[PDB]
């Protein structure tokens, strides 16, 4: 019925969201390194979708990771700010997800979440290249889950 | 010792001509990146064949306890006097047995380093950091672990760190 | 190993090759059975309108001489 | 039957550069010791319908730009060229017979220029604006020296009908007579898409091009277009240089060669991206105006002797 | 003058077939046996109809039939 | 002329800067780098953490080479308390240099190739990086700032695999090399884009304070490895690949040798690597063993009071340089005689490199100012520090 | 005409594609994003300038079948020429480099 | 040469559990790749262990249909591997 | 293991030898569980020290 016809819609939606994410890391830290290695030979992150990475504009998935400095605080919100809507943020580091070897410094955000929302943060001063990419795989089932075709149906 | 790095007959004249007019030089590379679309990937299937790793790796803390099932932490407060990041809070009372153990233990794993400097100070062998590295969370507050999210994280691994530590004994 | 690019060419290699027969024989149906004979010169065209007024409408019908 | 005819000519070149968006990343990959697609489909058959399922949901932000109207002309101009190129191109049997067939392919490529003029001046942005000016200095100056290629090329075949250089290579390749022309076509054919060792134009590393403040749809179809004319100019290659078997029967056959040899081209352009460091946007000029320009101009004047002097003038029709 | 082209083949070896086929292209046609022809098979093509003229009787070569052994005969053309 | 601030989040260089450009038409009239986009506050913070306690700030200044930049904290340390680290430690430690300067190699010719468009030299080099980061990972625990070069020693001893699997590495480690060697040695495209660019002559380098690969690809004769040696580098041989023409070439070239000359340092440490215990054992300097904390009392004071408060080395200062892969390293250390440090000015090659980038980039368009940047190496941690 | 209904298809089919594209997904700051090149504007005449040459030299295909053949090469050749000489001016102008 | 490939390849094929074997695995875990089952598991994962592959394939888990409440058909998860062969699947330890 | 065909397509077009040099670990590893180790250890009074 319309119930069942709007539940399968959106699993083709949230399927093609999932399957290809974009994906363009902030650079800006010792994280990135790590990410580099996901995109590597060794653990192929272009096989689960997420591509080598693109720009601002055609980006799904920022992964900020590396500490946000003050000076660069207001650069990741405007550049979180000039996404595609369907956009998420995956917080990379344990200098990312608050503060890190270095957190208490005059010069430091205490997590990348207080200028962006976060939806995964991954945990670990390099997280190693593999834990990324779970938590780029636990982005994909946080946004299998997500049902925004039955919310409108049932507004 | 040092060594130079970058220091006409007709023969050489025409070699260099063919070898910038029919292009010949760019083929050594046009067949050396055809020698490797028939090589094996190296790509592991990820979640299927996990990467290799080392009994050493750090990465999820965990508070270990003895076999008999006595929390090993004595709260020394040897473990937050050298934790650089400044992450861990262990107030602690006598526990009324008159032993001596935590009514407070802490990590904030988002200002934790995984330096392991926490494992290698423990006089006791209470607080490691296992050989997780998934446990990615969806929100801040799963990550600001207690005692209770160590310990019986703790009570979790156990039959795979103790491995790993009965590996690594000697060389530590 | 490599084995696995040929299923995406295989279909990039028949979605290319659906064109060259299509159009070749979406032409010998719609023309009598005849390639669609081309008209590049004023000549070509006055023998095909010839043709369609010497027979049916259509230019690929074709008389024998018995006509 | 005709629009039988359209249905069967967009469906199955849409369905294909789908699959070159595949194909760019597994062979690029496999050089790269690397996967690509492997999990969306049995063996990433099955991506690029997530990706265009994906990237036409995600907001067409007009972000500010000075003027939709350009906005949303320049990539619907690319993808109608793009796709209009293909109703000439002379298969055993083309869709439609063009006397001026080559012109008209010369001709339509030209106007992509505009897309690039067009979108980049529109979206404000140093980087749009700034890119657009190079790029299409890069376009129109190649133009200068396809067209020669054309124009020599064609004094062989003898008119400007692409159905005819089917005939002319009825018995041998002209690659053999005019490889040299058939060098510099490879690359007014590989860097006139804006593509390859040749991509001055969203230049990544450097610029971050026009297409940057693109996305979602606008931005597909750009993609699309880019894709769908990447294997133009390799089934031109397949027809005015490499002639494969044509006989009255069997009108198969043609077409069957026709793909063992695009796809390589296609497939050659594939081992570029992943081989050549990118040509400064100086040196591209360079190559064409102090090299391939000069030795095109000479061998177009060698091309018209030919046909007096070996009294080999091709026949008209 | 003869040993620098040597290096002017060695570097910049563009320019110089740019200037060695320019001309080479000028002195073919000059010197072939065969340019005689194309002014001559571009002129045996009958593209519009050839009008026969009236007799007079005063015209011997005219070839009166098309088949007569009169007239501009191609046995040329054929194996050129 | 005009203002356009190259990204801060643009993919080249290492995403760290700004680089406000002046565009006179399509050149580049002047460079301003604005920096400080990851200063994080390494250096105060060091002063409020003891001396073991602040050897990760280190490894964590130059991300690419870890274990080189704790060598020289390391040995920063070690002179202000006339300690040595004993025989086995400084072959690993060399050992373990010579792996960063492959990697650091690595990272920085395949991630230039990548700025200027090639893209698989970064990926088949790659494949081997996550190699060697299983060497770090299966001797210290982390694939990445290890926190292993230690004061005294390394912190724990090799484990009983890993000399094999390094030479297995070594082994075939040289054709990859050249594979990358014949993808952008001769091609017409990488030495168009990289030769005469970013030309340094030679005393405007030794003024800029260049002092790296910079220094030595204009012709200067100066490594620090040989010329100042530090640990047991002077019972290995090796030459080091100066080169002339200053140009990214010469410089791309000379960082190419210098993997392969590592290879050749790295043979001889797993060859001659002594018999012997790897940290320095008065218990004063360098923490004491497992099993002797748990058996003998000095053994567990010792072990409680160098974890609680530190060292506290004698008061003095220093400043020692090693060659780290970038350039000099040095670690000015003022110590009073507290436990923690007073001052630790972290010299970065790259400080000095990054200053030289309007000299080196003028008369150059955009495209070349990412050749500029991509030659010098810089990582922004450790010029941000 | 059928050159008509494809070209016209080509264009509906360009233009759902963004009619799709601005509709299906159904503020933030999220829309916010010279000098002369006269070195271009030399490109562009200099293209100019050759365009039209290739204008001119597009009736080959058509001459190489005159009678006077001799005088069709005779005539190309020297167009080819006069404007390679241009290019050469330009060389040595320099305006061709960048 | 190429005669011995293709022979192998549909062995995997049919001996990987059956077409809907086969389905379940090629469309689940996109492996085919026959290995020696080193151990099921609670929870009903399967280790495979083949030495012939390079040194990061020759150790794979096929995980369960379902686990719990987990419903890890189509949700695979790195983290359903009980603790006691993370020990071997991460190869800290040969031992099983 | 590679067809000898297609290994040969890389051996000449790499004109390397390359089934010696190989970038992926077969039998090259170590293996894990290295046997135990025993790492080694008058008149040593610290103030000569
Ligand atoms: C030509 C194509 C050759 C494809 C091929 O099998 O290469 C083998 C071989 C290269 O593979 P290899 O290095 O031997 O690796 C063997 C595998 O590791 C081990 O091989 P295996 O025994 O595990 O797998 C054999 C394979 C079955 O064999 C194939 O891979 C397909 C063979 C096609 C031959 C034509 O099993 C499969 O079913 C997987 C096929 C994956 C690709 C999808 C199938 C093609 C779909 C095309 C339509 C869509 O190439 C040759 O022997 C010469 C090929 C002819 C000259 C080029
Ligand atoms: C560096 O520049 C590049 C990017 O931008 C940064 C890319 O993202 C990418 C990657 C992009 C892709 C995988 C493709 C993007 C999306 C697509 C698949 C476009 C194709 C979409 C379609 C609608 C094809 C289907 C066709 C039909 C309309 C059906 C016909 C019946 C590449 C390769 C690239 O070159
Ligand atoms: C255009 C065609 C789109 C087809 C989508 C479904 C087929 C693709 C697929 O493999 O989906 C797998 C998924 C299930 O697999 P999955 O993606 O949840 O996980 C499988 C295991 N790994 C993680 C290895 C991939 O099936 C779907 O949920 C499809 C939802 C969209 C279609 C819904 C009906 C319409
Ligand atoms: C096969 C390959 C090519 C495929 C091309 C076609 C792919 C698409 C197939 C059909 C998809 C149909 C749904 C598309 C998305 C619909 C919009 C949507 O999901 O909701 C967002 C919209 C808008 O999102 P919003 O209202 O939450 O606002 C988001 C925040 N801002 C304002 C900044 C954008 O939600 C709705 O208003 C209700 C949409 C209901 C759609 C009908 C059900
Ligand atoms: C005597 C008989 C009568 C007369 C006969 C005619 C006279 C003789 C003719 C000889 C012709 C020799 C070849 C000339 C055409 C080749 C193009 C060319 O001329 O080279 C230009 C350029 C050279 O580069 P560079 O070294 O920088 O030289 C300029 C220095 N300032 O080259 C380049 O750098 C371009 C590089 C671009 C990137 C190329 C990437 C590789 C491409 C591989 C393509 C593979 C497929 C090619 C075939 C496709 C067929 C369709
Ligand atoms: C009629 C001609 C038809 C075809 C015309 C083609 C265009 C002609 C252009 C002539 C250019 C003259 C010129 O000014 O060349 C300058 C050139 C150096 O200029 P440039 O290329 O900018 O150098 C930068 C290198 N990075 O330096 C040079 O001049 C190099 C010139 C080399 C060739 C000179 C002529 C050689 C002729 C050889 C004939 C055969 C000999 C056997
Ligand atoms: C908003 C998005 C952007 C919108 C614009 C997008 C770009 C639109 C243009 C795309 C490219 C079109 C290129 C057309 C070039 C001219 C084609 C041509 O001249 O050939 C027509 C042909 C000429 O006759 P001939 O060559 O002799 O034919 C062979 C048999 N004798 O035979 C004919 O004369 C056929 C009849 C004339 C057809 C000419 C082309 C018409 C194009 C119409 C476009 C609009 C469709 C209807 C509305
Ligand atoms: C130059 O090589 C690189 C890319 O390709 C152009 C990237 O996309 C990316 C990822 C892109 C972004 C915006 C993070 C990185 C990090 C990179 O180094
Ligand atoms: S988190 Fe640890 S690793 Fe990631 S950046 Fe901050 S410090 Fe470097
Ligand atoms: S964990 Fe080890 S160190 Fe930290 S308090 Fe408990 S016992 Fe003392
Ligand atoms: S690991 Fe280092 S940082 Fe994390 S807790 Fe133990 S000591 Fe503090």
């Amino acid at each position: 019925r319309a119930e069942y016809v709007v539940t399968k819609l959106d699993d083709l939606i949230n399927w093609a969201r999932r399957s290809s994410l974009w994906p363009m890391t902030f650079g800006l830290a010792c994280c990135a390194v790590e990410m580099m290695h996901m995109a590597a030979p060794r653990y192929d992150m272009d096989r689960f979708g997420v591509v080598f990475r693109a720009s601002p504009r055609q980006a799904d998935v920022m992964i900020v990771a590396g500490t946000l400095t003050n000076k660069m605080a207001p650069a990741l919100r405007k550049v979180y700010d000039q996404m595609p809507e369907p956009r998420y943020v995956v917080s990379m580091g344990s200098c990312a997800n608050g503060g890190g070897y270095y957190h208490y410094s005059y010069s430091v955000v205490r997590g990348c979440d207080r200028i962006v929302p976060v939806d995964i943060y991954v945990p670990g001063c390099p997280p190693t290249a593999e834990a990324l990419l779970y938590g780029i795989l636990q982005l994909q089932r946080k946004i299998k889950r997500e049902q925004k075709l039955k919310i409108w149906y049932r507004r | 010792t040092y060594k130079y790095v970058n220091k006409v007959d007709m023969k050489s004249a025409t070699d260099n001509a063919a070898r910038i007019l029919m292009w010949t030089e760019l083929i050594r590379g046009l067949g050396m990146t055809l020698s490797y679309l028939f090589r094996e990937p190296a790509t592991i299937n990820y979640p299927f064949e996990k990467g290799p790793l080392s009994p050493r790796f750090r990465g999820e803390h965990a508070l270990r306890r003895y076999p008999s099932g006595e929390e090993r932490c004595i709260a020394c407060k040897l473990c937050e006097a050298i934790c650089p990041a400044q992450a861990i809070t262990i107030e602690a009372e006598p526990r009324a047995d008159g032993s001596r153990r935590t009514t407070r233990y802490d990590i904030d794993m988002t200002k934790c380093i995984y330096c392991g400097f926490c494992q290698e100070a423990c006089p006791v062998d209470a607080i490691v950091e296992g050989p997780n590295f998934e446990f990615s969370t969806e929100t801040h507050e799963e990550l600001l672990y207690n005692k209770e999210k160590l310990l019986n994280n703790g009570d979790k691994w156990e039959a795979e760190i103790a491995a790993n530590i009965q590996a690594d004994y000697l060389y530590r | 190993m490599w084995f696995e690019i040929l299923p995406g060419l295989a279909i990039m290699g028949v979605c290319l090759v659906i064109p060259g027969v299509s159009t070749a024989y979406i032409h010998k149906f719609t023309n009598g059975g005849k390639e669609k004979r081309v008209a590049r010169v004023q000549y070509q065209w006055y023998l095909m309108e010839r043709d369609r007024r010497i027979s049916g409408v259509n230019r690929y019908y074709v008389s024998k001489g018995l006509e | 039957m005709f629009f039988i005819n359209i249905l069967t000519l967009l469906v199955p070149i849409l369905i294909a550069m789908a699959f070159l968006t595949l194909v760019e990343r597994k062979i690029l990959g496999y050089m790269q010791l690397r996967k690509g697609p492997n999990i969306v489909g049995p063996y990433g058959i099955l991506q690029p319908f997530a990706d265009a399922m994906k990237l036409f949901m995600k907001e067409p932000m007009r972000p500010l730009t000075t003027s939709m109207s350009l906005f949303i002309i320049a990539p619907t101009l690319s993808l109608t060229l793009a796709l209009s190129l293909w109703v000439p191109l002379p298969m055993p049997h083309p869709l439609i017979n063009l006397n001026l067939g080559i012109l008209f392919i010369l001709a339509t490529s030209s106007l992509s220029v505009y897309s690039i003029l067009w979108s980049g001046w529109a979206s404000n942005s140093k980087y749009s604006l700034f890119g657009a000016l190079r790029a299409v200095a890069q376009t129109i100056s190649y133009e200068v020296t396809m067209a020669i290629i054309l124009l020599s090329v064609l004094l062989m075949n003898g008119s400007y009908s692409l159905q005819t250089l089917i005939t002319t290579q009825e018995h041998m390749w002209l690659l053999l007579p005019a490889w040299p022309m058939a060098m510099m076509w490879f690359i007014s054919t590989l860097a006139e898409t804006n593509r390859a060792p040749f991509d001055l134009t969203e230049g990544e590393s450097e610029l971050v091009g026009f297409n940057v403040e693109y996305a979602a749809g606008p931005f597909a179809l750009f993609f699309m277009a880019e894709y769908t004319n990447i294997i133009l100019m390799n089934a031109l290659t397949t027809i005015i240089f490499l002639g494969p078997l044509y006989y009255i029967n069997l009108p198969e056959l043609y077409s069957t060669n026709f793909m063992m040899e695009a796809l390589l081209l296609s497939s050659t352009f594939l081992w570029i991206r992943a081989s050549y460091p990118r040509f400064r946007y100086d040196q591209l000029m360079h190559l064409l105006w102090k090299n391939f320009l000069p030795l095109t101009l000479a061998l177009c004047m060698w091309h018209i002797s030919l046909p007096i002097f070996t009294a080999g003038v091709p026949p008209y029709m | 003058i003869s040993a620098f082209l040597k290096n002017a083949w060695a570097k910049e070896p563009v320019l110089v077939v740019s200037f060695s086929v320019w001309g080479l292209a000028i002195i073919m046609p000059m010197i072939s046996p065969y340019t005689k022809y194309a002014s001559m098979i571009n002129k045996a093509t009958p593209y519009n109809y050839p009008v026969p003229v009236r007799d007079d009787g005063n015209m011997p070569d005219v070839p009166s039939h098309p088949q007569d052994p009169l007239g501009p005969s191609l046995d040329w053309l054929k194996n050129l | 002329n005009m203002t356009l601030n190259f990204g801060p989040q643009h993919p080249a260089a290492h995403g760290v800067l700004r680089l406000v450009l002046e565009l006179s038409g399509e050149m580049v009239r002047k460079c301003d780098p604005h920096i400080g986009l990851l200063h994080r506050g390494t250096e105060k913070l060091i002063e409020y953490k003891t001396y073991l306690q602040a050897l990760p700030y280190f490894d964590r200044l130059d991300y690419v080479s870890m274990m080189c930049n704790e060598q020289a904290y390391s040995i920063a340390v070690e002179k202000l308390l006339n300690i040595q680290p004993p025989p086995r430690a400084q072959w690993i430690r060399v050992l373990f240099g010579e792996i960063t300067r492959i990697l650091n190699h690595i990272m920085a010719v395949t991630t230039h190739a990548l700025d200027i468009g090639a893209m698989t030299p970064f990926f088949w080099m790659f494949e081997e990086r996550e190699k060697m980061f299983e060497f770090y990972e299966r001797v210290s625990g982390a694939r990445m700032h290890a926190a292993y070069i230690r004061p005294g020693g390394v912190h724990q001893d090799l484990p009983l695999g890993l000399l094999d699997d390094i030479y297995e590495f070594s082994k075939n480690f040289s054709l990859r090399i050249d594979e990358v060697e014949e993808m952008l040695t001769n091609n017409r495209i990488w030495r168009n884009r990289t030769v005469d660019i970013g030309v340094v002559t030679a005393e405007d380098a030794l003024n800029y304070g260049f002092s790296g690969v910079m220094l030595r690809g204009s012709g200067i004769q100066w490594d620090l490895r040989k010329t100042q040696p530090y640990d047991v580098y002077d019972q290995v041989e090796f030459d080091v690949p100066i080169g002339s023409r200053g140009d990214c070439y010469d410089r791309y070239l000379c960082r190419v040798e210098e993997m392969r000359q590592s290879l050749r340092i790295i043979e001889q440490c797993l060859n001659k690597m002594p018999p012997g215990e790897i940290k320095v054992d008065d218990a004063k300097v360098s923490p004491p063993k497992r099993a002797e904390m748990k058996t003998s009392m000095e053994s567990l004071i010792h072990h409680f009071k160098l974890y609680t408060e530190g060292y506290q080395v004698p008061p003095g200062a220093t400043y020692t340089a090693i060659e780290a892969p970038k350039g000099e390293f040095g670690v000015y250390l003022v110590s009073d005689g507290s436990s923690r440090p007073y001052r630790c000015k972290i010299k970065a090659p790259g400080f000095a490199h990054l200053a030289g980038l309007d000299k080196m980039s003028k008369g150059h368009m955009l495209a070349d100012v990412v050749a500029i940047i991509g030659t010098q190496d810089i990582v922004f941690g450790e010029i941000d520090r | 005409m059928n050159l008509y209904t494809v070209i016209f298809i080509n264009i509906l089919l360009s233009l759902t594609l963004i009619l799709v594209a601005f509709w299906l997904p159904q503020y933030s700051e999220k829309a916010n994003p010279l000098p002369f090149s006269m070195k271009f504007f030399l490109v562009a005449i200099t293209f100019l300038l050759f365009d039209l040459e290739i204008a001119l030299l597009l009736p080959l295909p058509w001459a190489i079948q005159t009678i006077k053949t001799s005088t069709m090469m005779i005539m190309a050749f020297i167009l080819v020429t006069i404007l390679s000489l241009g290019l050469a001016y330009e060389w040595t102008q320099k305006g061709l480099e960048w | 040469e190429l005669v011995e490939v293709l022979k192998r390849g549909v062995q995997q094929v049919t001996g990987h559990g059956g077409l809907r074997g086969l389905l379940r695995v090629f469309f689940r875990a996109n492996d085919i790749r026959i290995g020696t089952l080193v151990g099921e598991d609670k929870y009903g994962n399967k280790y495979y262990e083949d030495n012939k592959q390079f040194f990061g394939r020759h150790r794979w888990v096929i995980y369960t249909t379902e686990m719990n409440g987990k419903n890890t058909f189509w949700d695979v998860d790195g983290s359903m591997v009980p603790p006691e062969w993370h020990r071997w699947l991460h190869c800290m330890t040969d031992d099983p | 293991s590679a067809t000898r065909v297609i290994q040969k397509l890389r051996n000449w077009a790499s004109g390397q030898d390359l089934q010696a040099k190989l970038q992926l670990r077969y039998q090259e590893i170590a293996k894990r569980t290295q046997p135990p180790p025993k790492l080694p250890v008058s008149n040593n009074y610290y103030c000569t020290r």
